[PDB]
């Protein structure tokens, strides 16, 4: 018998504990607002013919005035932002910026650091363990569409055995050919093309017939909580664009193609409910910082 | 409090004819009496020019052409052409002066 | 012990076959270059004595 | 609460000199460090918040009764707000100050064998803060100063560069050094942000939280003492003067 | 030796060479600028009882009122837009519309930047070769997340080549079961599940033993410089509009599946730093030509 | 198989933490720009007859009047500037220096702390390894000009790896005879004095003829940020003083013989990023140290 | 017999021919002034708190104003001056700039083109041939200092001739040991450590004792007609920084180390007096670029 699992899910480093409390999380909140105003004046100036909207807006998030012969950089909260960043992701980056300055960032714009005011969709599929007998092969290849290959060289049908944690909502399996689904302890119904499942129902056994390999495709939807502002599509490209800049170049940690795999991997962890909150929290610095970046690159 | 204002969900209409007025300002220019670019040159260089009106040696141009008898037009920006020293040199060709209005 | 197992597995990082059998090449090598630099040096019935051919594993 | 609130080297060793030890000890029992708890956090989740309990939360923990652990609570309550359950010490520890404890050798205790690495391990500082972490290197730097381990002092810190970035910047014997710093070592203080009465997730942040709330009561209460309005009716002792210097520095 | 090479990577096309001047750049701006403004005013217009913000906005687009009868073409704008973008994909297109009339067009609006103002991240993995042993069999599919899938039958392990290029700034590998990795001529390290590498580091060698295949997957994070009013998600739906309105139907050219594509073949090319200057003009040609399109279907 | 380095890229000891904020960048600028005046000052009143200049030159950067009878050592801004200079070389050394005082000091001229506002180009070149086979002895001899000396003992060709590392820009290599000189699984092309390499390109492979000895010689260009009042000749001049008044003492440091191989050995280091970062600022802080001393010669 | 020549004299490639007229002279002259101006612009402005002084300054150069949402590249000066230092390296270069352009940048200062008001000294070590016997090894290293590096295998005292050219002015050699040198059909004088030598004079002839090696360390110095703004510091500076932005990247063109090498190894040509002039206007075109570079990174 041999066991497989999904290369994603593989032991999850721990995250940090600081820069959670309120005054932190309206920091995140301030630097989010404040850096989608810079974005924003790129179109006033284009309209107005000047650069005096943009000028406002780099001034308020800089406290200093942009200068000519100086790269546009962002000042304290650029600096404040970009290593905030750096102790989220892992509990051995150390916690630089101090609590005096953090407050100061905090009172420039009126905002509550609710984390917990939305949702958002994480389109991860978790497989915990597939569970397969002697003479099979399953190969496990994808994160955000999971494909599992089967194949059963044996004399007679096997038996293989899916795990898909206790957090995901729901999932659905498609195959290339019409296959037999059932939870444990259940009769297998007729060959059908698509099954929809929750996987806090129970490990699911499909009959692999011996043959040609049979492929399931595996979706995956999770609801996480999330705060009013957040946008997926500006936490991605956050977090491309952090790995880039190598803040997350520190050892004794795991590396993640995007956030979605990122945030299910650590709430699938011993304890995947402590790290959610700091990990939510990541993705709003992470959206200030893709905004604050495309603004004023270096 | 001025510049750090966000505007209300209900404008009063006022400011949005106000926004609307401005932008047609900045927008359009050439119907309130005011352009960005303009050209200088002597009489004995002959540019086509706007003839639908009918003007005798119309100042008018559809656009301010970037050739002139095949031959790239200078463009020099108001600040440049104030320290500049040789304008009488320069002025015997054409040129199109621009940031400023 | 559990990383004892993948290093004496199939899958180990190491590959042992490969391993061993280059350390028997290379002392028999050894072994044959030894002896001849001694027969140059001393003769042949000092060199067997000091050097034998029939203890080699 | 009253510890918390110093936020500069010259209040927070004068606090330090007019406070006696029993105020870093406890005489609550507590549950033990280092064990994993299932919390209730309602306001977040109708599941129970897993959480690891630690020295350096503000509720009462036993420990060890011995000198590794009165030095461990002394940190503790600078950092925390509250002291371990180490009885029995005796009258003649009790009363002195926790700053003559720490740089003292007439008080009778002896620390030199103490290493900083397990108790900054034991006092867990990867989960400190900045203002957390700048207080017990003030703590190490007395006690080195005292049994005259100045070297090992700077190796340890030579060892671990982000405490020596942080490292504040005075000589133990010598008060312009005090005056001079500048270091903001305040974890608990009128907030320019939006503070709410609400619950933070971790043990540590939510008794933070409570300080911090704690505070603002204190600050608007009647106990607070409001300097430019009742300036001359403090006593002549304990009134503001730059000539005002600790004792024996 | 074996060699297999992504599908997308081979043989880009030339790109045309008019329309790139400083009076072209700002054309394209413009009428990205211009187009904009019309899907708003159009959302605006169906949202209200009146159609004001939709006549202004068709008129400085179009150059002409709108009418009940005739249908909305665009104007000249529109028709400058659409041969523009024919001459920037291949170098075989007619490029027949004149300066004078871009000229013209471009006067209609101001803009307060230039194309390299800002960056955007492209996620195409660039797998330039995978070479192999005689025995072993490797199989590349995929541009968004390559999948590599190679299989021993040989007598004993065998050594992978992987060339990503010089151009990729980080690649992340995933494996279905744990793989060593190392550079050229290094100390292999024990199996892990997940690889960061940096494509500059040089050729990287896999281990493959003898048995069950073993599957790669590779995500790719590149940096091209952009204009700041870039947008990927608008760009991506304009490459497919010209595709199906058959911009792109040119002799001896080639086609990708999106624009992300696109740019990183033309960009791993000889002469490919001059090429992605083209490249994003045309990406920006895309944008307007997308917001344009949905707010005057045709 | 040997391996061959270069002397000065060994055991880069760590660099000093201590100073690198934004506020004491710009007292370095401060004292870098009243520096300068002083020079200024003191040529002007050599060249009148009046020493009103260099009264009030010495007045803003001591803080009190000179005065005869006394050494003119150069008061606060000269103890500063000297202690923070061991700061910087050295992790191990003390950091005596209130920030108080640096910033007192700071406020006395008006300039930015800008120390990534141009670059500058440094001729080390980093030789990282040099692979050669048993039969054949190399040496590897000079830091600005590196010589390396081929000798061939073996019956046959052999093959020589020269990795420059990937820091640098370009390296030219000169060759004493012709040699060939060649990629990774690339071909050899025709015997050539001279070659230009990108160390970016990979490890490149030497043919190494039997017979007489050949000599490469490898010079190498890097650019490394620094802000624009830096003065490459300046800089090297307060290099040598500091060596030489002692402020570079301290236990368990490697030396250099100049400024250029200092930054190129913390650059090939790891945090080598990190690491420039700081020398780039001690690199000011020695410019206005050879300004200082020189205008004020003490014992 | 045997041959032994420094290595930077083989093959010197030709240079351009063209952009050597009066006017273009002109444009190098006006391009470095105002490239020095962009320099102490900057200083200035730090020094007082504005930016002014580099607006006015870069207006100048650039005949653009500075936009705070737009890359700062030099304008049309900048392009220019890069392309006149291809032109300049190699006769193979496209020499693109138009004649116009170049009267046009020339008439921004009043600076008369002269290139021979002044001199410099260069140190570069010609040595031409080394002539030596049979059964001796004879080496030359370096180009700044050359180190002649000569031993006597045989059985008695060898000749070995030296041919330093007749170009150089001064040449000084010193020996490890004590070593005879004198001119053809001279007497041998005693064994000194050092002798001056006029390279004019004729081939010099060296005693080798069968001994041990004997080192020849050798200096010279030439005099160059330069204009009187050569600084050999910027000019050094700049020649790496062409090199490394790839301004010598065409094909069968020969690289050098500084540009001390380069202007001698092109005077030891047939037609070096022609070529010298060119080199020269190089250097002044390499340090108005190593100034504008510096006061404007790209």
């Amino acid at each position: 018998a041999n066991r497989a699992t999904s290369a994603f899910l593989d032991n999850p480093h721990p995250v940090g504990v600081n820069y959670v409390d309120e005054g932190s999380r309206q920091f995140v909140a301030v630097a989010e607002l404040l850096a989608s105003k810079l974005i924003d004046s790129s179109r006033e100036s284009d309209e107005s013919n000047s650069d005096v909207p943009f000028v406002q807006a780099y001034s308020k998030f800089a406290d200093d005035n942009p200068r000519h012969l100086r790269v546009k950089t962002g000042g304290k909260m650029a600096n404040a932002l970009t290593n905030v960043i750096r102790s989220y992701y892992s509990i051995n980056a150390p916690a630089i910026v101090p609590q005096v300055e953090i407050d100061r960032l905090a009172s420039k714009a009126t905002v509550s650091g609710d984390m917990y005011n939305s949702y958002a969709i994480f389109n991860s599929v978790p497989i915990v363990e597939v569970l397969s007998p002697a003479r099979t092969t399953v190969s496990i290849v994808g994160s955000d569409r999971a494909d599992v290959t089967m194949l059963n060289t044996g004399a007679g049908a096997a038996n293989i055995t899916f795990n898909f944690g206790q957090i995901a909502e729901t999932v659905i399996l498609k195959g290339s050919v019409p296959f037999q689904l059932a939870r444990l302890n259940q009769p297998m119904p007729a060959a059908r093309f698509t099954y929809k499942l929750r996987p806090l129902d129970g490990p699911f056994i499909v009959v692999l017939p011996v043959g040609n390999p049979l492929v399931i495709s595996a979706t995956a939807a999770t609801r996480i909580q999330v705060p009013l502002a957040f946008n997926k599509a500006l936490v991605e490209s956050g977090f491309q664009t952090a790995m880039n800049d190598g803040l997350f170049d520190i050892q004794n940690v795991n590396y993640y193609s995007s956030f979605d795999e990122f945030i299910i991997s650590q709430y699938h962890a011993q304890d995947g409910i402590n790290r959610v909150s700091t990990c939510v929290i990541l993705g709003l610095a992470l959206q200030a910082y893709d905004q604050m970046r495309r603004a004023l690159p270096v | 409090k001025l510049v750090g204002h966000n505007y209300p969900v209900y404008v009063e209409p006022v400011v949005n004819i106000m926004n609307f007025i401005s932008a047609r300002f900045v927008a359009d220019s050439s119907y309130f009496g005011y352009t960005n670019e303009i050209m200088i040159m002597p009489n004995h260089i002959n540019v086509p020019v706007d003839d639908r009106f009918g003007f005798r040696d119309s100042p008018f141009c559809t656009s301010l052409p970037r050739t002139i008898m095949g031959n790239d037009v200078r463009r020099i920006s108001y600040n440049v052409f104030s320290m500049m020293e040789d304008i009488d040199d320069v002025i015997s060709e054409g040129f199109i002066l621009y940031d400023a209005y | 012990h559990k990383y004892h197992h993948l290093l004496t597995s199939q899958n180990s990082p190491i590959d042992w076959n490969y391993h061993d059998e280059e350390m028997h090449k290379w002392l028999d090598s050894r072994k044959t270059t030894n002896y001849d630099a001694m027969q140059k040096k001393d003769g042949t019935v000092i060199a067997d004595i000091h050097i034998p051919k029939v203890f080699n594993d | 609460m009253d510890v918390l609130s110093k936020g500069s080297l010259k209040e927070l060793l004068a606090h330090l000199e007019k406070t006696p030890l029993e105020e870093a000890i406890s005489y609550r029992i507590g549950t033990v460090p280092y064990q994993n708890v299932l919390i209730s956090r309602n306001e977040y989740y109708n599941q129970l918040y897993p959480d690891t309990t630690s020295l350096i939360d503000g509720v009462s923990r036993e420990g060890q009764r011995n000198v590794n652990g009165l030095i461990m609570s002394i940190i503790s309550y600078v950092v925390s707000g509250s002291g371990h359950y180490i009885p029995n010490i005796g009258f003649m520890l009790l009363r002195r100050s926790i700053l003559d404890i720490l740089t003292k050798h007439d008080t009778g205790l002896v620390t030199n064998n103490l290493n900083y690495g397990i108790i900054a391990r034991n006092l867990t500082v990867s989960k400190m803060n900045c203002e957390q972490r700048k207080r017990m290197l003030i703590c190490f730097k007395l006690l080195a100063y005292k049994d005259g381990n100045q070297n090992d002092y700077e190796i340890y810190l030579n060892q671990n560069i982000p405490l020596k970035q942080i490292a504040p910047n005075f000589i133990p014997g010598d008060m312009r050094t005090v005056i001079h710093n500048q270091d903001q070592l305040a974890i608990v203080g009128i907030p320019a942000y939006r503070l709410t009465q609400s619950t933070e997730l971790s043990i540590r942040d939510d008794n933070a939280k409570s300080y911090k709330l704690g505070y603002v009561d204190w600050y608007n209460s009647n106990s607070f003492l409001r300097e430019r309005s009742e300036f001359n009716l403090i006593r002549l002792k304990d009134r503001d003067t730059k000539y005002g210097k600790l004792n024996g520095w």
